[PDB]
């Protein structure tokens, strides 16, 4: 899980 | 003939229309933006999903801000007379009102303006859908334990996340929103009106996903997508 | 029992819920804001419309920014356990993200935060509807000739106008949006899902209204409302 | 007709  | 009703967009033109997918994975070093691992999974899912809805899908990868603008300009200048609708999928980094080309930002407003009722006449009165997987800020959701028509009409923005919030992407499964959107289109496009499909997407994202991070700041967070409709009719992807 | 479905909000609690109507007509001179002629027509229509949907309607007139905040705080601290939903109607001047108390602005975010899933627990998982007749900017539409659930989930914003745009109010008939919203609730609340009702409202506003002004800058303009949904279920105002 |  990563943020854009 | 018998009595008629005007509640639903005409979706039985010779073509469903274009589905433009802009997949930005690798960014210029100078921007300082990270690679978007997993986005190819999203682009591939989107292509297949919209292929089965009979959209003429065009995938474009790693476009500069200049390239995004000229692509949208050019697409808006095509003859859409024989097309029922227009779809554009943006997959990139972003902030509120903004998406990133490989070398810098593009105002979302600049992009959608090309398709305004007065500026793209073969799409006037037709649904123009903008699906956006990108951050709209840096807030995290901690969750809780359980003369004639307006030029801005007939647009729909399906945002991946709420205003001001980060949007979550999984480097292996793809983004939460695009995963869920494709799944629900696959399952319900021959059944439900589009807003009702997008609502199923909201619930899937809201209930089935929660971030795992070694970093406490980014751990155990939640996400709710954001449907923004200026449509004037119901939209079904099928017809008689 | 037989198989069950989870697609629609439970709307058969003992009460439908509160409908809070904040009607700001007269503003402190020091603000330099004009009186909102016609808004009482809107407030009266809204009261009747939501009365017939069985909402406990509370009308409040000419509230200061301090009074708006404390009212929302207090309403969020009531026990909503026996209520299906919450509705708040704001009728005032505004700008993007902002509404005006009689003596100055209130951030829309401050208002809605009181009802976040984690901050108002008797409304967690229940539809919280915010209906807003107010400007969101100063653009005019020239038209064209034809851990668990996110704290931001289960909100719906029914905006009168598109982001960045003026919103139109008629001093004699009331605002275009509220007029159309009440008419469509009256006609379809016992029939359609709420998004489908709000879509009929979009089309009514978009097609049936156009401004008349002696001032060329404000003449012949159009308006499209803006539905913003983070709902996770379909919402019908009726039940079995 | 007036604006809000």
């Amino acid at each position: 899980d990563e943020v854009d | 003939s018998g009595i008629s009703l005007d509640n639903s967009y005409k979706m039985d033109y010779p073509e469903m229309g274009l589905c433009i997918i802009i997949n930005n994975k690798n960014f210029h070093k100078s921007t300082g933006m990270t690679s978007r691992s997993g986005t190819d999974v999203d682009a591939a899912n989107l292509r297949e999903t919209f292929r089965n809805l009979k959209y003429e899908v065009r995938n474009k990868n790693d476009l500069t801000r200049e390239e995004i603008v000229e692509l949208m300009r050019d697409v808006s200048k095509e003859d859409h007379s024989k097309r029922s609708s227009f779809v554009c999928v943006l997959l990139s980094h972003g902030e509120e009102g903004i998406i990133f080309g490989t070398n810098g930002p593009v105002d979302l407003k600049k992009i959608t303006n090309f398709f305004r009722g007065d500026r793209c006449r073969s799409l006037t009165g037709k649904p123009k859908l903008f699906i956006i997987q990108a951050c709209r800020g840096t807030e995290l959701d901690c969750g809780i334990e359980t003369h004639k028509i307006p030029v801005e009409a007939d647009f729909l923005f399906a945002y991946s996340t709420a205003p001001g919030y980060y949007s979550w992407r999984n480097s292996k499964d793809g983004s939460w929103f695009i995963q869920s959107l494709c799944a629900m289109l696959k399952q319900y496009a021959d059944k439900l009106e589009f807003m009702h499909i997008l609502t199923r997407v909201n619930r899937k994202v809201a209930t089935e996903f929660e971030s795992f991070s070694f970093d406490a700041t980014f751990h155990a967070k939640k996400q709710i997508p954001c449907i923004v409709s200026m449509l004037t009719k119901e939209l079904y992807f099928y017809h008689l």
